[PDB]
RNA sequence: GGAGGGGAGUGAAAGAGUACCUGAAACCGUGCGCUUACAAUCCGUCAGAGCCCUCGACGUGUCGUGGGGUGAUGGCGUGCCU
């Protein structure tokens, strides 16, 4: 069995035990969070009705807070002399799914 | 006090040359050509980061269309039926279901067919 | 006990000097003179 | 690893590329066949290379006490030495530059089982 | 005519690789007892002792 | 033949040998790993099969909140300065 969980404006296909990187959540490492579900596929029958989805939720534990890859931005335009250096490291949380 | 320009220039030269490893020809050896190629490469990376979402969405749409046509339904009618049925699964997980779990995609196709109106061309 | 290293100027009493012609970041390739012309080279008399 | 001995000829008054042309003929060959090849090679750069190879073989046989019958030319290459600048006067008063290049030749022979 | 552009490393090396020397073929010979290698072009000369062999 | 070098020594160090403190870049080699002879390439960037290396866990090879090198192939892409 597995389910599609919505978090941070995106959806991820997860089952029990999967580790998935997720947009930053205000939770301390080692805590537990409950997230909505966009679809449940248990064996063969597929749960897709809105109220059935509302009746279910996915519980996962926060592993650690991490950072994404370093992204270098150097905007540039020729015959202009315009440069603009900039960096960015997106913050992330690592979630281990406990059950559905 | 007289100041020599060695260290200050060597710093940025080292960074630029290290960032240009793997390039072909003068673009990996000489600082000026490597700097030009760095400008071009970072501009290309910035543009491709924006375009990658559209590229992946196009690929997912292609896979979903292929899988739906394998179930005797067009992509647009399937999307309209899914929207009517209220299922909110996006195209990424739809393509994942199509590739990995054909039975789930068939069930979703069935519910989309159920949700569609009787006459799609009616002015309703 | 105020020592020689505890002496600092008043807030905002020192200002950093602006050095022109030091790259496009602050004032580069023109030093605030625009394109060519009489003013781009020497000066224009007041009278 | 195999036992080995090396010899070096520095500031050999031949250009590096011309020495490499000869050297590329004796890579991986045994000492005796390389010596014969250089002896019958129709190039003037073969004499210094043959001298280096013979010196390396003698160093291996004498100082390390290795059997010359098992010697093999394992590593050999020619680098660039200091070059001196000359002037060749030309037509209409112009002067051109002439480079008198040298080279260093390095040879490493080693004992390999038959 | 003068070259309009500087030749890249790849083209220069690829054309430079064709300037090479071929290894002459050697056959053995028996002179004064000891065996040694001599090109087949000089076989008869070596047998008559007309070639200085170090 | 010399030049030069290999042992042996002096030296704390010869990666201090009167071409000698430190020894960068351009430029020229040697060895290894990947790739390249049906292919129209501002030479990169985004996806990316395969091969090699490496860090953990469990067995005997197979994954992972992994990291690296090279990259067949597809999309995009008209060098810098005045």
């Amino acid at each position: 069995t597995y389910a599609i969980v919505k978090t941070g404006g995106k959806q991820y296909k997860v089952a029990a035990g999967d580790v998935v990187k997720v947009e930053k959540l205000d939770s301390e490492p080692g805590a537990s969070v409950s997230l909505p579900v966009a679809l449940v596929v248990d064996g063969a029958n597929v749960t897709s009705k809105a109220d059935d989805l509302a009746k279910v939720a996915v519980t996962a534990e926060v592993l650690e807070h991490t950072k994404g890859p370093k992204i270098r931005i150097h905007k540039f335009k020729n015959k202009t002399g315009y440069h603009k250096r900039q960096g960015h490291r997106q913050q992330l949380t690592v979630l281990k799914v406990t059950g559905i | 006090a007289r100041v020599k320009r060695a260290l200050n220039a060597q710093k940025k030269r080292r960074t630029v040359l290290k960032a240009s490893k793997g390039y072909r020809g003068q673009r990996s050896r000489l600082y000026r050509k490597a700097k030009e190629q760095q400008l071009h490469s970072l501009t290309y990376a910035y543009r491709d980061r924006r375009a990658r979402k559209g590229e992946f969405r196009k690929l997912w749409i292609s896979r979903i269309n292929a899988a739906a046509r394998a179930n005797d339904i067009t992509y647009n009618r399937l999307i309209q039926g899914l929207k009517a049925a209220g299922v909110e699964v996006d195209r990424k997980n739809l393509a994942e279901l199509a590739v990995s779990d054909p039975a789930a995609f068939t069930a979703l196709v069935d519910v989309a067919r159920a949700a569609l109106p009787e006459d799609v061309n009616a002015p309703s | 006990v105020i020592k020689l290293h505890d002496l600092k100027p008043a807030p905002g009493e020192k200002k950093a000097k602006t050095r022109v012609g030091r790259g496009e970041g602050s004032k580069g390739k023109t030093a605030g003179r625009g394109t060519k012309g009489t003013k781009a080279r020497k000066n224009v008399p007041v009278m | 690893e195999f036992p080995s001995a090396t010899a070096k000829a520095r500031y050999v008054r031949v250009s590096a590329t011309k020495a490499r042309r000869v050297i590329d003929l004796v890579r991986g060959k045994s000492v005796e066949e390389a010596l014969d090849i250089l002896r019958w090679a129709p190039q003037a750069a073969s004499e210094p290379v043959a001298k280096v190879i013979a010196s390396a073989a003698a160093n291996a046989q004498n100082n390390e006490g290795l059997d010359p019958s098992t010697l093999v030319v394992a590593t050999v290459y020619a680098d660039e030495g200091p070059t001196a600048k000359r002037i060749r006067p030309r037509a209409q008063g112009r002067a051109f530059r002439i480079r008198k290049r040298t080279s260093h030749i390095t040879v490493i022979v080693e004992s390999r089982p038959p | 005519a003068v070259p309009k552009r500087r030749m890249s490393r790849a083209n220069t090396r690829s054309r430079r690789a064709q300037w090479k020397a071929e290894a002459p073929g050697l056959v053995t010979v028996s002179v004064a007892g000891q065996q040694r290698k001599v090109p087949r072009r000089l076989l008869k000369a070596a047998r008559l002792g007309l070639v200085d062999l170090d």
